[PDB]
């Protein structure tokens, strides 16, 4: 049951837009809204508005009065001496609760006029017409102007609505909630060149009586939020889909073929997303966009998504294709699952998070293998209880503090820290994981058939919302869902996982009883670390013995510790048999390392991920050589690549040698064995024989049978052999002599996997190779020898860095007359510069990277150079520096860069709160207690990488460095 | 408390089957007085009125054994009783032979493997109970006498 | 850009019962059997009433149940599609297990006492295996009840011919062919419950086949089946606990002596000796209460404990001992767990069967015997082949044997007349095609609708 917060219910939203002007970035238009009174003596109506100049507002065409205040404008007071940020969270999140439309609040507040009160008592209809104008938006509707000459149609200049969850009410006055469902019109008048992609389906355009203009008007039947409601305004190429024809792409000028190419595999993820649920697409339409300086890589509103074109890419393009195939597919799980059925409150946004994540895994698994999603689950988990053991926990489904371990508010999207939203995604799509795990997938996709099917019958209805709230879920409505179709109610897991805000982590050591046959396992939890829980449930674990693979259950209760589970014969060391592995089949093992009395081959403690855990088994090196070799599973590989990087004996490098030389092993873990190999062959200098390592590898695998220092030329039509062709060197490089400099020997083979590099022959490029050997050149620099702090000059030029700096300097002046993919040379070449300068090889000199941050180079280049600006003001303690990147915080036109810097500037901060720095004035804490409290008050990413960065930096009481 | 519930099959004459059949499929509570099932203290006997009409019936036990199985979705079946008891309408005399099927006719006497039956513990029982109530036993196994 | 997980080397390749059955409700899954309850196990007599409105002798008008039938159904019906419309899980309490609703069907047995037998408000599947014909076939021929699949492997001993669909009842306890029959014309089906009778027709009734043992009934005095003992004692003990209203938790001994009455109360008291401590103190003065550090299992865990299946393997066990007891080696072959052992092995390929024997329910040729059977001169040396031909020839041996030339039997020949096929492939091949010809006739018999004589 949805009952309202607002006391109207709004029914019909007519948005007309005029006079787009794009030389002065301005928009004029209005708004109609249709809102019925549920409560009589109705009085004030409260609408959301930011950055709208409101110029009249006319109710049932009786002009009223408006009285308009922003309290997020300047959070608190100028003059007052407060610095603590435990403070400004709490008004903050005061202030952003004094403008939610969850409550029944908001920014503008509209007067019924008198003679209407015999017109509200008894509840009958409202049509509130304002007209409003956005004069020059700060982050409101984003105006990419170019300053090519001609028109605005030849030179490329669009518009898009940026910004995130609730930011509508940035471009046009509404109820902007997502709780707020009625159904839409809109007209937008544009240039005649230009083309206006919006929600709906386009109903007609018509001319204007000039024919210099024409008029785009859209409908929008299906109820959906204020939230969802875009626009893209541009001089876009336009592609109908030729396999889906209600599919539209749309593209910027001169980038078609690269449209044509990037959005052909579209229709295979509908398929998918038709075929798991069995609803079809619930819009009519679907448009992607692909615009210039977006705000987020990947958006998605009703019946339309927004990519960057940063995502387009041609046939001969790798090493991106999956990346935009994936954004692309998460973009389709949003549609339907963050569009069509939305969210009933701010708690339940999990559920609705989770079940995108849940079915764009579930494309990850059926799209690239199962061993890709196992992979990416084992990324996404490790990501989790790093950020969680790090910084308190994750509370998903919050009750309203409830998570008081963390300097921010969680009662709003809006004051959230934005790795808090990254973390809280990924933590809601594990949960759902888990809730798969216990009640079948099959009844996992029936829950969500239900979900969208009452949505859908609910969506065709008319009736202004008696049936419309059943396209909003809840998390009471979604365990009840699963409750009806499995009979299982999940109450425990969800009082667990959901409600309880920690991970596990487990310490298990065992032990061979050889008198009983025995296994005694010994599982002990830290439940006292500030980010951890106590786990009481089940536990499985899977011992590999001679036998064959036993799976145990263990009921791990607070006061347990020891669990003794039964071992099996070892009759396959009598006679040489071959031993069985989890899956059905068998292998020939080398038994020599096995002890003689134990007949288990390696232990795994929680090896499907039931639970969100962080496990450190103590097992014997051979067991884990054993578990690299021969395990039928990626996660148990990469786990024991992991846990060999302690064992640096010559049987782990046999290991690591037989897995790299093996395909029919996953890629990402031969990828993992590289590094692994790197660190031991460090490790096990003056024991180590022949040549240095994966050298002897590297010429028996990708070069010449009969020149062993000539490379083959390149062709990457295998796609496995590439990605460990280009991630060989790299880890080689990290080889060290015994006096700790890299060999003479890796360095010559770098520079001759350079110079021999032939490309003309293969049917894709070469750019991310050779940005990889780039970054192959930048790991071998170690810290140089300087005398008396003798300045850099060419007599001290170390002899091995001269060549490092002649390749990249030759790379760097060829990527400017032929530019690879993603100027991804460019990037290379910048890191390694910054390798160079941050040992004492190149002057420690930031103008090279502030030419190329300077609002011009690549989204790429910038963030590049921005990361090497802001590594420099670390290590250099630059004043100057440090005012030069928060003057770009300040007034930058890509709102994605600003909050960049401010990402980086978080993740490498220039001082913490324990060090005693020269730039801890009372200038820089007034300064950033300004860019929280002003001066980011436009975007409210920017607002929160503030607070993050003044926790960093001041921690959460008084700044100490001041009066 | 739940006791389960117990279902048996009633067998009638076929004219009588008739107009019973036909007031069942017409619904009304009409068939409630029509159709009654006396059952006598015997236990193994009573009287069925159909309109009323007497009709003499015996409880009888069938040779296998019928499970009811109802269902929501005519895929998946929940068992929700056992017969295996009839009431035909017209010891050894109360076992019925033959199945409800038209396969299973003589089953018990051909398609039934034949486990021997021992009832007979009853009576050893009560050869017991005389030999406890009284002083001296003498027993022989016998010859032909 | 494509797959890259080298999968064909890592991977190289249900039944949900009621919740009255998998919580071991005592109605439907008795703690304690007698020796006239074990004799009359599946058939159970006519009970008379002591109260009620059935007790009281003359006559019981018959209800009829048509509008209840189709009442239940339709409300059954708005609660799934205000569910989602997906399928639903219905039958959760022991009132959704009443024969007054529902689709009823029949299913017959064709053994006497079979090795395994489903309990009150336990679940079946009903599965048509379909062989396609070779090369071209229309479909499998389609059925009122179960879902189809298409078995290349025959699930039986037998193998199905091209274009035989079988439906079978499949379970966690066996599997066993059925055989739709029509019901007879004058058979109605009388539920009598205290109130009164009620009546339904039936329209299909099946005949079950010799079952397929897919769960292993355990011995008597077996270790698994003391498992099963104490293990039943144990979660009938934590259901008490959970039942009892006092806070701190606390039952009597003498509900358990009434539940489990064969028990030595030695049994009882040491499974109340870890969780239970008895308060002969002021205390709950003399009370069986629960010790404040136990932690009462969770209702799935006590789920997890003891399985329906398990229950019904003692059952089948106890039933036996009881026949086997009554009637004074053949007939210990016949028990069931000596045949189900026999057959799970010969399943796994350890052993054969004879399937002809004495473990034989039917008595006659048809129907198969679970029972286990084994897995599997001095001048002669100068006849020189030509002149033992000739000899051969001269003792009147059959010109087959002379001409196969094969000495290795032909002066084996010459040699048993002086004194006067390979199981590997052989045995096994012979013992599908006589199993598949017994198959074809006893699925005719037991499928025609033809009148059989009394």
């Amino acid at each position: 049951g949805f009952e309202s917060p607002r006391p109207y219910k709004l029914t019909h939203q007519v948005v007309c837009i005029n006079n787009i002007n794009f030389q002065r970035k301005s928009v004029v238009g209005f708004v109609e809204l249709t809102i019925f009174p549920t409560v009589a003596n109705l009085n004030r109506i409260k609408l959301n508005s930011k950055q709208c100049r409101i110029y009249r507002v006319r109710i049932n065409d009786l002009e009223a009065a408006f009285i308009y205040n922003d309290p997020t404008l300047e959070v608190c007071h100028s003059e007052s001496k407060q610095r603590n940020l435990n403070y400004f969270s709490n008004a903050y999140a005061a202030a952003v609760s004094a403008v939610d439309p969850d409550a029944g609040n908001g920014e503008l507040c509209i007067k019924v006029p008198s003679e209407l009160w015999k017109h509200v008592d008894e509840l009958k209809v409202l049509k509130i017409h304002i007209n409003f104008s956005l004069d020059q938006p700060k982050g409101g509707l984003h105006f990419v102007v170019p300053s090519v000459e001609g028109s605005m149609a030849e030179r490329g200049a669009h518009v898009f609505s940026c910004g995130y969850q609730n930011s509508t009410r940035f471009w046009f006055p509404c109820v902007d909630s997502y709780s707020e469902l009625c159904t839409w019109k809109l007209e937008f008048t544009v240039d005649a060149a230009m083309v206006a992609v919006s929600n709906g389906d386009l109903v007609e355009t018509v001319y204007t009586h000039d024919m210099r203009k024409k008029t785009f008007h859209y409908m929008l039947t299906i109820p959906t939020a204020a939230s969802n409601i875009s626009l893209a305004i541009g001089p876009f190429e336009i592609l109908v889909d030729p396999y889906m024809h209600e599919v539209t792409h749309f593209c910027l000028p001169q980038l078609l073929p690269l449209l044509k190419h990037t959005t052909s595999y579209l229709h295979e993820v509908f398929e998918f997303y038709e075929e798991i649920l069995t609803c079809r697409y619930p819009y009519s339409c679907f448009k992607t966009v692909f615009i210039d300086e977006a705000y987020v890589e990947v958006a998605a509103y009703a019946s339309m998504s927004i990519f960057s074109t940063n995502l387009l890419h041609s046939a001969m393009i790798i090493d991106e294709t999956p990346l935009t195939r994936r954004c692309l597919a998460q973009s389709l799980a949003q549609q339907f699952f963050g569009c069509f059925i939305s969210r009933m409150s701010w708690s339940d946004e999990w559920v609705l998070k989770g079940i995108s994540g849940y079915i764009y895994g579930l494309w990850m698994k059926k799209t690239f293998g199962v061993n890709e999603y196992r992979h990416w689950i084992k990324e996404e988990l490790d990501k989790i209880v790093a950020y969680e053991l790090k910084t308190g926990g994750v509370l998903l489904h919050p009750i309203f503090n409830p998570a008081s371990h963390l300097h921010f508010s969680i009662k709003h999207p809006h004051t959230l820290s934005w790795e808090y939203y990254s973390m809280f995604q990924c933590k809601a799509h594990l949960v759902m994981r888990l809730i798969e795990n216990r009640i079948s997938m099959e009844f996992m996709l029936q829950v969500f058939n239900k979900l969208l099917s009452l949505a859908s019958t609910a969506s065709s209805q008319k009736f202004q919302s008696h049936m419309w709230s059943q396209m909003l879920v809840s998390t009471s409505g979604f365990l009840k869902s699963i409750s009806n179709v499995s009979g299982k109610d999940i109450q425990p897991l969800i009082k667990q996982w959901v409600d309880q805000s920690g991970v596990v982590k487990f310490y298990g050591s065992f032990a061979f009883n050889r008198k009983r046959n025995v296994l005694e396992l010994e599982i002990k939890q830290d439940y006292t670390s500030p980010g951890t829980q106590k786990y009481v449930g089940p536990l499985k674990v899977t011992v590999q013995e001679l036998d064959g693979s036993f799976n145990h259950t263990l009921q791990i209760e607070e006061n347990s510790l020891k669990h003794d589970i039964p071992c099996h014969s070892k009759s396959r060391r009598n006679k040489k048999k071959k031993i069985p592995l989890m899956n059905g089949e068998e292998v020939d093992m080398d038994l020599s390392a096995m002890d003689a009395d134990s007949p288990l081959l390696w232990i795994r403690i929680d090896p499907d991920m039931s639970v969100l855990r962080k496990v450190e088994f103590e097992q014997a090196d051979f067991m884990w050589q054993y578990q690299l070799r021969y395990e039928r599973d990626v996660v148990a590989q990469q786990e024991s690549i992991l846990a060999l990087e302690k064992f640096p004996t010559p049987a782990s490098r046999l290991a690591l040698t037989d897995i790299l030389e093996q395909e029919q092993c996953f890629y990402r873990v031969r990828m993992s064995a590289c590094f692994c190999l790197a660190k031991i062959a460090n490790s096990m200098v003056s024991t180590w024989t022949g040549p240095p390592a994966m050298k002897s590898l590297f010429t028996r695998m990708f070069c010449c049978k009969s020149c062993p220092n000539i490379v083959k030329t390149n062709n990457f039509m295998s796609f496995q052999s590439y990605f460990l062709q280009k991630t060989m060197p790299v880890a080689m490089a990290l080889l060290r002599d015994v006096h700790n400099l890299c060999p003479k020997e890796v360095l010559t083979f770098i520079l001759d996997l350079i110079k021999y590099n032939d490309n003309r022959k293969n049917k894709f490029s070469d750019n991310y190779y050779r940005a990889e050997m780039i970054d192959a050149l930048a790991n071998s620099v170690t810290p140089a020898v300087s005398v008396n702090n003798e300045v850099r000059t060419l007599d001290n030029l170390n002899p091995d860095v001269r060549l490092i700096l002649e390749e990249i300097t030759r790379f760097l002046n060829m990527e400017k007359l032929l530019p690879s993919y993603r100027h991804t040379i460019t990037v290379s070449c910048l890191r390694a510069i910054r390798v160079l300068q941050k040992n004492g090889h190149v002057p420690s000199d930031p103008a090279l990277f502030k030419s190329y941050a300077e609002y011009g180079h690549f989204v790429d280049i910038r963030i590049a150079a921005l990361e090497a600006v802001v590594d420099y003001t670390k290590v250099d303690r630059s004043y100057e520096e440090l005012q030069w990147l928060l003057n770009m915080i300040q007034n930058d036109p890509v709102p994605y860069v600003r909050h960049k810097i401010l990402n980086m500037l978080t993740k490498n901060p220039p001082f913490t709160k324990n060090m005693e720095s020269p730039l801890c004035n009372e200038a820089l804490v007034d300064q950033l207690w300004k860019l929280m409290n002003s001066g980011t008050s436009h975007d409210w990413r920017l607002r929160c990488g503030a607070v993050d960065l003044y926790f960093t930096l001041f921690g959460l009481s008084r700044p100490s460095c001041l009066p | 408390p739940h006791e389960l519930e117990s279902q048996f099959i009633l067998r009638l004459p076929p004219e009588y089957a008739s107009t019973v059949r036909r007031a069942v499929q017409s619904g009304h509570v009409n068939l409630k007085d029509r159709l009654t099932i006396e059952l006598h203290p015997d236990g193994r006997h009573g009287i069925v009125r159909v309109d009323r009409v007497p009709l003499a019936s015996k409880l009888v036990d069938l040779p296998c054994v019928m499970e009811s199985l109802k269902t929501i979705d005519k895929k998946t079946f929940y068992k929700t009783a056992d017969i295996c008891q009839m009431l035909v309408s017209t010891e050894k005399k109360f076992i019925w032979n033959h199945g409800i099927t038209l396969p299973l006719k003589n089953v018990r006497k051909r398609r039934f493997r034949k486990t021997a039956k021992k009832d007979v513990e009853k009576e050893v029982k009560r050869l017991l109970s005389t030999d406890a109530e009284a002083v001296s036993t003498r027993w022989e196994i016998i010859a032909e006498d | 850009p494509w797959n890259l997980s080298n999968d064909e080397y890592y991977y190289p390749k249900i039944i949900q019962h009621s919740i009255p059955a998998v919580e071991l409700r005592q109605p439907f899954f008795p703690t304690h059997m007698g020796p006239i309850k074990l004799r009359q196990f599946h058939r159970p007599p006519l009970k008379k009433y002591s109260f009620g409105a059935l007790s009281q002798p003359g006559p019981h008008s018959v209800q009829p149940l048509l509008k209840h039938i189709k009442k239940k159904a339709k409300m059954r019906e708005q609660e799934r599609q205000a569910s989602g419309g997906g399928e639903m899980f219905f039958m959760r309490t022991p009132q959704d297990l009443t024969g007054k609703d529902g689709d009823l069907i029949l299913a017959e047995y064709s053994e006497e006492n079979g090795p395994l037998m489903m309990q009150v408000g336990m679940a079946t599947k009903i599965k048509n295996y379909y062989k396609r014909k070779p090369g071209k076939d229309p479909g499998a021929p389609d059925c009122k009840y179960g879902e189809t699949v298409y078995c290349h492997t025959s699930p039986f001993l037998g193998s199905l011919h091209p274009g035989q669909l079988l439906q079978a009842f499949e379970n966690n306890l066996f599997r066993a062919p059925i055989y739709l029959h029509k019901m007879p014309e004058t058979d109605f089906l009388i539920i009598r419950t205290r109130q009164g009778y009620y009546i339904r027709e039936l329209v299909d009734i099946f005949v079950v086949g010799q079952q397929c043992p897919l769960f292993e009934v355990p011995g008597p005095n077996s270790k698994r089946a003391n498992t099963h003992i104490r293990d039943f004692l144990q979660v009938f003990i934590y259901r008490l606990f959970w039942k009892s209203k006092d806070r701190p938790r606390r039952i009597r001994m003498e509900d358990i002596k009434k539940a489990f009455p064969s028990h030595s109360e030695s049994s009882i008291r040491k499974r109340l000796k870890l969780c239970a401590d008895f308060k002969r103190t002021g205390m709950d003065s003399n009370w069986w209460v629960l010790k404040s550090d136990f932690r009462l299992p969770t209702e799935e865990e006590i789920r997890a404990m003891v399985s329906p299946e398990q229950c019904c393997a003692y059952y089948s066990m106890i039933a036996a001992e009881q026949r086997l007891k009554d009637a004074g080696d053949d007939e210990v072959r016949t028990a069931p767990w000596n045949t189900t052992r026999a057959f799970i092995a010969a399943m796994k390929g350890k052993c054969l069967l004879e399937v002809t024997g004495v473990a034989d329910p039917t008595g006659c040729g048809e129907g198969f015997s679970y029972v286990k059977i084994p897995n599997k001169d001095a001048d002669l040396r100068r006849l020189s082949l030509k002149n033992a031909k000739q000899l051969l020839r001269k003792f009147g041996v059959p010109e087959e044997e002379i001409k196969k030339l094969s000495r290795w039997e032909v002066i084996d020949v010459v040699r048993t007349m002086s004194t006067e096929r390979f199981s590997v492939a052989e045995h096994q091949e012979r013992y599908k095609e006589e199993c598949q010809r017994i198959f074809d006739l006893q699925n005719k018999v037991l499928s025609s609708t033809e009148v059989l004589s009394t």
